[PDB]
């Protein structure tokens, strides 16, 4: 009864739905933000420009839902 | 911000 639908909580398989959106990689999971609009994952390292930090505000959002 | 998940320091 797997987590993920989608990769069926396969290790060996890349999901952008439960792991990073971008790259679909699921390692560094303390390093993946989470969007307060989408939900969805994104590694620190992914982002353009990339980050070194958790950012400290309690609100992010990703390059799909944030103002431009 | 929120991330997926903590580790351990
Ligand atoms: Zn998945
Ligand atoms: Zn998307
Ligand atoms: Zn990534
Ligand atoms: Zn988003």
């Amino acid at each position: 009864g797997p987590s993920c639908k989608h990769c069926k909580d396969d290790v060996n398989r890349l999901c952008r739905v439960c792991a990073c959106h971008l790259c679909g990689g699921r390692q560094d999971p303390d390093k993946q933000l989470m969007c307060d609009e989408c939900d969805m994952a994104f590694h620190i390292y992914c982002l353009d420009p990339p980050l070194s930090s958790v950012p400290s505000e309690d609100e992010w959002y990703c390059p799909e839902c944030r103002n431009d | 911000a929120r991330t997926k998940q903590t580790a351990r320091k």
